[PDB]
RNA sequence: GGCUGAAGGAUGCCCAGAAGGUACCCCAUUGUAUGGGAUCUGAUCUGGGGCCUCGGUGCACAUGCACAUGUGUAGUCGAGGUUAAAAAACGUCUAGGCC
């Protein structure tokens, strides 16, 4: 829930600056998430806020809006600190702030380890960015040598404190707070609500305002799931061809549990006029990101994946998921569909189920408590 | 009878497979389709138009696909001594989709009474969700139709005059949906429309919405898209 | 009862005219809206358009003797004229024509 009882409809009423609105709309934000709905106004006014929500789902975006609103544009200095559990997520959050501040004229930086110290000294001397992200240990190692200004900083921010507690830098943040001022705004957010973070609340942040965002993954009834009674493995590809011949497919996600079938079906489809992008279990993470973004853009209309890889990264702008082979991990089924974010407003699931896997269909239907209707012959109008 | 349905199946398969990169390899398949009856032609055009306005991202490819069938004559079933070119039929669908706005609010009005008739809170909320969902389905259509028309323009199946009387028609209806469509159309046709033969007329279009930009009477998001369009114009449409 | 195809229609192009549009301009009300005008158009209809004259090449013929000249022209390339218009020899239907 939220002890603060102002739940807002959209960004329009949030009384943002026009240039910040231009940045956020150029990014693409239309309707706030729960933390965006509620936890934005408290940090605009200047209150000190504790928050708990899912990471990467716009949770950082809320305080991005708030901080960039509070930042004074005229003064070229560092007015706020941000402390991330790692360095690469700090780079991502700096980039996403740039996505919401390209029209601001402000500046953000990402102080990260494994870098030349005097290079950072000169970069801070030439121009102090209005905000800085980083990790508590190297952030303190950077600040203590007076390479920044711990004076003008008026909003201290912790993100993923549970992860910082895992690193065991409680004394490190203790000293970082001891260095900064007294009456500055403080916001801390965490993935969960453990006892250590709650202890951190009463030590540094005064009069907490609590944001308790409820993570959810069950939207079973929103999305429809049909099955096709194809019994021969060789006829599975013909079944897929029929599906593409009788459906209005925008983009499709092909799930395959194993590895050999992935390349087998990839080559079979590439013989036909399809354009596909395929991911394997022996792949790296970088080229996986390349393939994921390539499919996201739309230059390819088929994404062949394996369940764990789709769990690692997902895109919900797809209107059709073919469960080509039902997963041995029954629970992973909900991950395979991906219903965790109401993605199935109009989304459909297709299970090309071999004969002996009708039993598998049965226990997923019962245990998950769903209803897998049979593929109608006249579904072209229903979808 | 089965021939028409089989042709529809193959056409929909081609449309689903159609992508900008793999374009050429499928085009042979398109030219090898036996479209020789007004019903088959009308159905194929219906499929193409529905796909192209319901999925703007790939519309480019579909637009170019239409160019491959700009000359496909067929005899009308009523009077078999007459012929209908594919272009005449595809454009009529586009124009009919373009001017539904005059009637569009009407159907919403025909449902607006139901908003009053849904007495209880549950019924009222469900009716409101359905009417806004319908409003989304329509706004998504109009935008797709506008982008498709703009894409057909770049392939010269249209001419500058139709764009110049479509932009002005969108702009005269100062409602939000029309201004969004205007932003989309100019964004997709600016480079191929910003010529010296149209320099005076164009010089008013943007100026007009500049007043809109300065009025701030509409929703912010509309102003924001109009600012994007104007800035893209300032940078020679790139 | 099956094969094929007329620049005879239809389609495309060009020209004329009409419905419709017309940001800007002008005129009226006068309210920034409607109506009219002026261009600019015309996703749509109604008509019209398959001209001449000269060369090159090729072809056939007829003469003289493989070669040359004359004649006609291949949906020929050009070069010019003429009418407001000089067209996709046409992802089409027929009248036929044949078995
Ligand atoms: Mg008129
Ligand atoms: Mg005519
Ligand atoms: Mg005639």
């Amino acid at each position: 829930e939220s002890n603060w009882n102002e739940i807002v409809d959209s960004f329009d009423d949030m009384n943002l600056s026009e240039s910040l609105l231009r940045g956020i709309y150029a990014y693409g934000f239309e309707k706030p998430s729960a933390i965006q709905q509620r936890a934005i106004l408290p940090c605009i006014k200047g209150y000190d806020v504790i928050a708990q929500a899912q990471s990467g789902t716009g949770k950082t975006a809320t305080f991005a809006i708030s901080i960039l609103q509070q930042i004074e544009l005229d003064l070229k200095a560092t007015q706020a600190l941000v402390l991330a559990p790692t360095r690469e997520l700090a780079q991502q959050i700096q980039k996403v702030v740039m996505a919401l501040g390209d029209y601001m004229g402000a500046s953000c930086h990402a102080c990260i380890g494994g870098t030349n110290v005097r290079a950072e000294v000169q970069k801070l001397q030439m121009e102090a960015p209005h905000i800085i992200v980083g990790t508590p240990g190297r952030v303190f190692d950077m600040l203590n040598r007076r390479y920044l200004s711990p004076k003008y900083i008026k909003m201290f921010v912790l993100d993923e404190a549970d992860e910082m507690l895992s690193r065991g830098f409680k004394d490190q943040i203790y000293d970082i707070f001891q260095k900064l001022n007294s009456n500055t705004q403080v916001v801390l957010l965490s993935a969960t609500m453990p006892s250590d973070v709650l202890e951190v609340t009463k030590k540094f942040m005064r009069d907490p305002i609590r944001i308790l965002v409820k993570k959810e993954e069950l939207t079973l009834e929103g999305i429809r799931q049909f099955y096709i009674n194809v019994e021969r493995e060789e006829w599975k590809l013909d079944t897929l061809c029929d599906l593409y011949e009788t459906l209005t497919i925008t983009q499709a996600v092909i799930f395959i549990n194993t590895r050999r079938k992935v390349d087998w079906l990839t080559e079979k489809m590439h013989a036909r006029d399809f354009t596909v992008s395929a991911m394997h279990g022996d792949m790296d993470q970088k080229e996986r990101d390349v393939i994921m973004r390539e499919f996201r853009s739309g230059s390819s209309r088929v994404l062949i994946t394996t369940d764990l890889l789709a769990r690692g990264i997902d895109v919900q702008q797809v209107s059709l998921v073919i469960n080509y082979d039902l997963p041995t991990n029954r629970e992973n089924y909900i991950h395979r569909i991906g219903r965790g974010g109401r993605f199935g407003r109009k989304g459909v699931a297709i299970n090309m189920v071999t004969e002996e896997d009708k039993r598998t269909l049965r226990d997923i239907e019962t245990f998950y408590n769903t209803s897998i209707e049979e593929m109608p012959l006249n579904v072209a109008d229903l979808i | 009878g089965s021939k028409t349905q089989d042709l529809f199946r193959r056409v929909r398969s081609i449309l689903n497979k159609l992508t900008p990169q793999m374009f050429q390899q499928l085009m042979k398949q398109v030219t090898q389709l036996a479209i020789d009856t007004e019903e088959r032609l009308k159905g194929v055009i219906d499929l193409i138009f529905e796909k192209a306005i319901s999925e703007p991202n790939f519309s480019v490819a579909y637009a170019n696909m239409c160019r491959c069938l700009m000359a496909l004559k067929v005899p009308t079933t009523e009077k078999p001594t007459v012929t209908v070119n594919f272009r005449k039929l595809l454009l009529n669908r586009c124009q009919k989709e373009f001017e539904k706005d005059k009637d569009d609010d009407e159907v919403f009005e025909k449902k607006q009474k139901e908003m009053d008739e849904a007495a209880t809170a549950e019924e009222r909320g469900r009716l409101k969700e359905e009417l806004e969902e319908a409003r989304d389905i329509a706004r998504r259509r109009s935008l797709g139709n506008i982008k498709f028309i703009g894409e057909l323009f770049k392939l010269k199946m249209l001419t500058e005059a139709i764009m110049h009387d479509c932009v002005v028609k969108l702009l005269k209806n100062h409602d939000e949906e029309s201004l969004e469509c205007l932003c989309r159309l100019l964004t997709t046709i600016g480079k191929d429309l910003d010529f010296e033969k149209a320099k005076p007329r164009m010089d008013q279009y943007f100026n007009q919405m500049e007043k809109i930009i300065k009025e701030k009477k509409t929703s912010s998001r509309i102003r924001f898209m109009l600012q994007d369009v104007l800035d893209l114009r300032g940078s020679n449409w790139v």
